[PDB]
């Protein structure tokens, strides 16, 4: 409107500003009518005398006016490193020292090859011929420094020089006595290369597989942060908040629930309850008149919400520790405080970090019951025995069988925190770094449940869900007088969740409640 | 710094 | 315009039957970077030993192009670049201090015995393939050891001191009208773009991280200058891009260029800096999934160039690039591995195999999706033949 | 030793030390306005308005002192590091083409705009007395005032990236290497 | 230690019958392998800390065989067609010239003339201060008797004279604005060596920040669902992108779903990466800027290349002298919104009423044509 932007760009910023709101950029495109970072250009300073071989289409189609340079794009700083690992560290330390060993071993090699042909001419060629011969500069084969740095390297720098000299004027002499100690190091090198193998593999051994653990070597440590009463209820609260921001500036009325969880699979449930069990059975935090308590509250709260039959548990259960020592129901709100909801959703973590195990299981079972060797390794014993000495690699049974038994294992403190990490990794390649906090999380969740029963008002408001799941039909009035009443022993300032859950799908979802 | 990691 | 769908397994095409000249010369690989240095020629040697244990020397032409000639290099650098890579050793880099820092020579990309030796190979190899595919004596020349996509007229950049592709590509346009030029090495192709910024008959296609990278270059929106206008496409890409979605960004985006800027050859740097364990890499590759890229490539039916170009982990590269090499003639290689010279740098299964690590994919849809809408309207100028 | 350079020249002067550092862009040398003839222009334009000799001659006398102090000071105090790489390959095309240098027939008129506001530091860095110190200055702030009136005809601001006609020119990595290397 | 005999050794009458290799001892034992000495096995400790507590099939010497020497292509050659360590000069690092005389030091290319470093004069190398030293002998008397014939001697330009004088005992020195003009704009600063730098440049992070940072921070904010804290530090609330109008972090049982999102530099709007296109936080170089500002550049064809540049920030010699408002009144960019680089103040109705006119009349030019 002064003449100094055109209508173009003015359309384009206005885009920026009202894009989303289609129909306002639509209006403002109506009425007005709307229908490289880098390479900085070199003038023409001075291209006159280069390229003493360029061709006419060579020299024009080419590009020399526009030049780009990584300071240009980088403001005079820039390049950062992506970080590794340490363990990927003494991987390229360790190839680094292999390079240097093959390098320099290859190389001799090249130069022994070729001094090994002079030296059979010089045989084959009489005395005088001998005196008479002289071999050019890079000894007639393609190359012409390969054979000076192998020299350089082995024989005295100085002399080294002096030799190079030689070798190329007379060799009647020179090229047999320095063939002689080019293999001579060959030898000696090969000795040094071959000890040296056995520790360099060794260490890939050890550390190969953390390399490649990225997501699972700082897991451990997130889980601790992100896996929190205030990260959980912040990703609630967000999710809720988008679904309000899409009511400021979108549909205002519609969001009935902001998580969605699922359950497609039933007999995790009593994998999560064995864990949980174990622990139990384990802690010495707890008393034994606590531990059973802590059991049946478990046992009773899945079998209530999920209608899982109590007796089912009760077989199953049993069954998994027998062979252990011979070695108009509908959807049905919840409604929760903050420690329900926690404890909650400790359980929804744990089934979603054991459903992954079950699919991948089926495909890793099938993967690793045919893991070949290949020839020369058992001959050479190049593979790694050490997760089958102590009976941690995953042949002979199934993933999501192995996954737990190592689980229990850990739990009750029998098997190392590090060897179940190595055990999950060289038989999932790296997919259940989620599963290297299973003690942690099933701890977690039966400290939230000892919460859940030993706080006061929470075993309260426990109690009537209790109350009103085993009831048979419910109105719309009996909902409200629940939501009431589960208020009722929560302060006006905590916070109220909606925990559904439909009997159909298994699936449950959540409906973070505003005051 | 304004080149690869390199070494 | 981004749907992801999962990686599905690699098969040979059954009507693409090709003649292969794949170029070595049992001398790259003898030449050091340093003592510390990330690149290394030895992985040549130990990609060539992998082809050479499998049964491939009898399905292919093993050539060793003749070293490049500094009359051949000066067609795309300068006579005194070229001069300064012939004369300069580690003994004499002093007297050059002036050029080394003009030319960019002694920090990154040093001053390492047989310096010239190692680019005339590389440089000879790009030449002479594109040489075979130009006098219809092969349908894709494989030189693992060119590659060099940093270099640029009068500058050794990024460990690249010869940017033999402009050479390649420069003898593949004494006979194509035109050239595609599909990089996937996680940098970016500065030295091969910039030589072909201005130019319609070289579409320089580069897919790569871009942000905080080496190259620095490569933004969505360097789509040349000049008559070269959309004729230069970017494809930024972040952290932990993995085999499914890779495959869904660099098909769709690849099938687009061939079927509007419809190439009469293409040359496809195959760097191993884009796989899982790079020692200066964030991508999250697997062999198949750097693969699937060359598969497709081929598919389209032109006569191509294979190039290595970047990779540092020595070992998830020369795997690749057998299992590239075993790839296009058409039979899939073996997962176990033979006996080779080098077997002990195998990990702990000794396979033909590199393993995608747990990293997060942050190239998220709906970026890709926006990344891929901007090239496909570019490559809508270029619908025009 | 208070020099008042007008707010749109030290606007140029900033634009200037913010592309020959910042952006990396030498000056494009021999400029179409070289600083003969901005102050000859300067000399022909002031001194027809001017009364009595003693100010037609305070004219005259004050640029032939600017030209010979230009000369003499440009190589040594008027360049970035940068443009010292341009400043020697000029010395150098000079030596070759056996021409020796005048950097007031070559320079533009930022240089001798940076002459002008690095004046007071050397005026003060003498024993130069208070009257010619005046007098100087009054100048000077009379040459400004007239550049000013003609600030759209030695400094305009065009894109070295999109016009070869622009008083800049971006540098190559191998010039930058050299002067900051 | 025995003489580095010159291996030939010739015997007779240069017949070389005899030999003398040189002793290796050196070049091995070196301890330059990246651990111990090349022609030595694993250390005991390498060894403790490390371990775990069918050549007949290798077709590689059939390659020689198989390889045909290739030369097809050009292949004609294509024939045809005690000392400083900072330069006094522009007060940085890097080769020097030391002055045998003076303790100051200068790069070879901030000499005058500049110094080929090639092409050294050699010998002995004097400063212009002790060049004039020893041409000056320190005394006062000679001085005069020699400026002030000097002086003399440039009547003509006698109002420059001593300007002119004090060149010569003058090192050269790199130009930098004096302190009075760069005061002028607030906002530009010199950098660490000169690099001058304007409110536009990120405050440069330190090492701490970048080569301590443990996996998961610093630019790792791409390799884990760790930095969740894209909330609302001040306020503990979420930071909305401008664009999608959502903050997304998805759950540490979902990660997937979280979309990275960024707080411009400028001013504190978050945008979602993926809604300003963008492939990386910014976290070095430049200071990040929205969509949402306004142009510095306006870069204007109608070739017509003008060029429009918004004033730089003057010090509060800033004037801001009132309008009457309504049309006309045409300002170049400048402005400053209110309820001789003088920054006009349109205040808001002025602003619609323009835009207004602006379109209107222009689309009843259209209809002229
Ligand atoms: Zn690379
Ligand atoms: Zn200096
Ligand atoms: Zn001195
Ligand atoms: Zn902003
Ligand atoms: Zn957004």
């Amino acid at each position: 409107s002064q003449d100094i932007l055109d209508l173009d760009d003015l359309v384009e910023k206005v885009d920026f500003y009202l894009g989303s709101n289609k129909e306002l950029f639509t209006w403002f495109k109506n009425f007005v009518g709307y229908q490289g970072p880098s390479y900085k250009r070199l003038p023409k300073s001075d291209t006159f005398m280069p390229c003493s071989g360029r061709d006419d289409m060579c020299w024009e189609v080419l590009n020399d006016e526009w030049v780009g340079h990584p300071v240009w794009a980088s403001e005079d700083s820039g390049f950062i490193a992506h970080r590794k690992n340490q363990y990927e560290e003494t991987l390229f330390k360790i190839e680094e020292e292999r390079h240097e060993y093959d390098f320099y071993i290859e190389s001799n090699l090249r130069t022994i090859q070729c001094l090994e042909t002079i030296v059979n001419k010089i045989e084959n060629m009489t005395e005088n011929e001998k005196a008479n011969f002289k071999l050019p500069p890079g000894l007639g084969h393609t190359s012409m420094t390969i054979y000076k740095k192998v020299i350089r390297k082995v024989y005295d720098k100085e002399r080294g020089f002096e030799i190079i000299d030689a070798l190329h004027e007379h060799p009647a002499v020179t090229a047999p006595v320095v063939l002689k100690r080019l293999k001579q190091k060959d030898e000696e090198w090969r000795r040094a290369q071959r000890e040296w193998n056995k520790v360099w593999r060794e260490l890939e051994q050890k550390v190969f597989f953390k390399s490649l653990d990225h997501l699972g070597l700082t897991f451990k440590q997130a889980d601790k942060k992100l896996l929190t009463t205030k990260q959980l209820i912040s990703e609630i609260s967000s999710i809720k908040v988008d679904q309000t921001n899409k009511k400021i500036h979108w549909l205002t009325p519609k969001p009935k629930s902001q998580l969605d969880f699922d359950f497609p699979d039933k007999n995790i449930f009593y994998d999560i309850l064995c864990l949980a069990d174990t622990f139990i059975t384990h802690t010495t935090a707890y008393s034994n008149p606590d531990k059973e308590r802590l059991k049946d509250l478990l046992k009773y709260f899945i079998s209530l919400f999920f209608s899982i039959s109590f007796e089912k548990i009760e077989e199953s259960l049993y069954s998994h520790k027998q062979n252990v020592s011979e070695s108009n129901r509908s959807i049905f709100n919840l409604f929760a405080n903050t420690n329900i909801y926690i404890f909650f959703r400790h359980w929804t973590t744990i089934y979603e970090r054991l459903l992954e195990i079950k699919q991948m299981n089926e495909r890793v079972t099938k993967e690793i019951n045919t893991r070949s060797t290949v020839t020369f390794a058992k001959d050479l014993d190049l593979l790694s025995s050490q997760l089958s000495e102590m009976g941690l690699d995953f042949v002979g049974e199934d993933a999501y069988k192995q996954v737990l038994r190592l689980s229990r294992r850990l739990i009750n403190g029998d098997l190392e925190h590090q060897w179940f990490e190595e055990s999950l990794r060289q038989a999932y390649n790296n997919k259940a770094f989620k599963l290297y906090t299973i003690d942690k999380v099933t701890q977690s969740l039966v400290k939230h449940a000892h919460t859940l029963m030993t706080d006061a008002k929470t075993a309260e408001i426990m109690a009537l869900f209790v109350k009103d799941r085993n009831a048979s039909t419910t109105s719309a009035k009996d909902q409200i007088i629940y939501r009431l009443q589960v208020r009722s022993h929560m302060s006006n300032t905590e916070n109220m969740f909606r925990i559904e859950f439909d009997k159909r799908t298994l699936h449950v979802s959540i409906q973070y409640i505003a005051l | 710094x304004x080149x690869k990691x390199x070494x | 315009v981004y749907e992801a769908t999962p990686f599905d397994p690699i098969t040979v095409k059954p009507s693409d039957k090709r003649r292969v000249a794949y170029f070595y010369d049992a001398d790259v690989g003898n030449y050091a970077y340093g003592a510390g240095h990330p690149m290394k020629p030895h992985r040549i040697r130990m990609a060539h030993s992998l082809i050479m244990n499998y049964g491939l020397y009898k399905k292919m032409e093993i050539y060793r192009a003749k070293p490049a000639t500094k009359q051949e290099m000066c067609q795309f650098h300068t006579d005194e670049y070229i001069d300064f890579l012939s004369r300069v050793t580690p003994d004499n880099l002093e007297m050059f201090k002036r050029e080394s820092v003009k030319f960019n020579v002694g920090d990154d990309c040093p001053v390492f015995d047989g310096l010239y030796e190692y680019c005339s190979i590389s440089g000879g190899g790009s030449m002479e393939g594109a040489a075979r595919l130009n006098r219809g004596k092969c349908d894709v020349a494989v030189n693992y050891a060119g590659g060099l996509h940093h270099a640029k007229k009068s500058e050794a950049s990024g460990f690249c001191y010869l940017n033999d592709i402009v050479l390649g590509i420069i003898e593949l346009l004494r006979y194509h009208p035109r050239v595609l030029y599909i990089d996937i090495d996680v940098h970016h192709g500065d030295g091969v773009e910039e030589a072909f910024y201005t130019t319609d008959r070289v579409m320089t296609c580069s897919f790569h991280k871009y942000g905080e990278f080496f190259p620095g270059t490569g933004e969505l929106r360097d789509i040349g200058v000049g008559a070269g206008k959309n004729y230069a496409v970017n494809v930024p890409l972040r952290d932990g891009i993995d085999d499914a979605t890779y495959r869904s960004v660099f098909e769709p985006v690849i099938k687009k260029i061939m079927e509007w800027y419809q190439p009469s050859a293409v040359v496809l740097q195959c760097g191993g800096d884009s796989l899982s364990g790079d020692r200066l890499g964030c991508f999250n590759l697997s062999m198949e999934g750097h693969a699937n890229c060359v598969n497709y490539v081929k598919s389209f039916g032109i006569p191509m160039m294979v190039v290595g170009g970047g990779g540092y982990t020595m070992r998830n590269v020369a795997r690749t690039w057998c299992f590239e090499t075993g790839l296009l003639n058409n039979v899939v290689l073996d997962k176990d591995l033979p006996y080779n010279e080098y077997y002990e740098y195998y990990g702990p299964d000794y396979k033909l195999s590199v393993r995608p690590s747990n990293m997060f994919n942050v190239n998220t849809p709906e970026y890709l999706d926006k990344v891929m809408t901007n090239i496909f309207a570019n490559l809508e100028n270029t619908k025009y033949a | 030793i208070s020099l008042q350079i007008p707010i749109k020249l030290k606007s140029v002067l900033v634009d200037d030390w913010e592309y020959v550092t910042k952006d990396k862009k030498i000056c494009r040398l021999p400029a179409d306005v070289t600083v003969e003839m901005v102050l000859n222009k300067y000399e022909h334009e002031v001194s027809q308005e001017l009364e009595s000799p003693g100010s037609q001659s305070q004219l005259s006398e004050y640029c032939a002192g600017l030209k010979l102090y230009f000369d003499k000071c440009l190589g040594n105090m008027l360049l970035y590091r940068l443009e010292r790489l341009q400043y020697d390959e000029l010395l150098k095309k000079s030596s070759k083409d056996q021409k020796p240098l005048v950097p007031i027939r070559i320079y533009g008129a930022i240089h001798l705009l940076r002459l002008i506001s690095v004046l007071p530091e050397l005026i003060s860095s003498t024993t130069m007395d208070l009257q010619s110190c005046q007098l100087l200055i009054k100048q000077t702030e009379d040459f400004l005032v007239w550049l000013l009136m003609h600030v759209d005809e030695y400094f305009n601001d065009k894109d070295p990236n999109r016009s070869d006609d622009a008083l800049y020119v971006n540098t190559s990595s191998q010039y930058e290497g050299v002067a900051l290397g | 230690e025995e003489e580095p005999k010159e291996l030939l050794e010739k015997d007779s009458k240069g017949n070389i019958i005899k030999l003398n290799e040189p002793s290796t001892i050196s070049e091995d034992s070196k301890v330059s392998v990246t651990g111990l000495p090349l022609n030595k096995g694993p250390s005991e400790k390498i060894k403790r800390e490390s371990l775990w507590n069918n050549r007949n099939d290798l077709k590689t010497f059939l390659t020689e065989n198989m390889t045909e020497e290739s030369n097809i292509r050009s292949t004609i050659g294509w024939n045809g067609d005690e000392n400083e360590d900072f330069c006094s000069a522009c007060n940085q690092s890097g080769s020097f010239l030391c002055c045998d005389t003076c303790p100051k030091s200068f790069h070879f290319l901030c000499l005058d003339p500049p110094i080929d470093p090639n092409n050294l004069p050699k010998g002995d190398w004097h400063c212009n201060e002790c060049k004039f030293k020893i041409f000056i002998n320190n005394s006062m008397a000679t001085l005069k008797k020699i400026e002030s014939n000097f002086i003399k001697q440039n009547n003509n330009v006698k109002i420059f004279a001593k300007l002119l004088f004090n060149i010569d005992s003058h090192n050269p020195k790199q130009f930098q604005l004096p302190n009075y003009i760069k005061e002028t704009f607030p906002a530009v600063k010199t950098g660490s060596r000169g690099q001058y730098s304007d409110e536009n440049d990120k405050i440069p992070l330190t090492d701490r920040q970048l080569f301590n940072t443990s996996y998961g921070q610093s630019i790792t904010k791409l390799d884990s669902y760790n930095p969740d804290t894209h909330i609302d530090s001040n306020s503990g609330k979420f930071l909305i992108c401008y664009k999608c109008n959502q903050t997304r972090l998805g759950s540490w049982s979902h990660p997937e779903n979280s979309r990275l999102i960024m707080t411009c530099d400028y001013c504190q709007t978050p945008w979602h990466l993926d809604c300003v296109p963008r492939a990386s936080f910014k976290n070095l170089g430049s200071k990040w800027k929205c969509p949402l500002h306004s142009p510095t550049k306006v870069y204007k064809k109608i070739v017509n290349y003008k060029v429009w540049k918004k004033q730089r920030l003057i010090n509060k010699n800033q004037l801001y002298y009132e309008p009457l408002q309504k049309i006309g009144y045409q300002n170049n960019g400048n402005i400053q919104i209110i309820p001789d680089f003088k920054i006009t103040q349109i205040d808001e109705n002025s602003i619609k009423y323009d835009f207004f006119d602006k379109i209107y009349k222009s689309k009843m030019v259209q209809k002229r044509k």
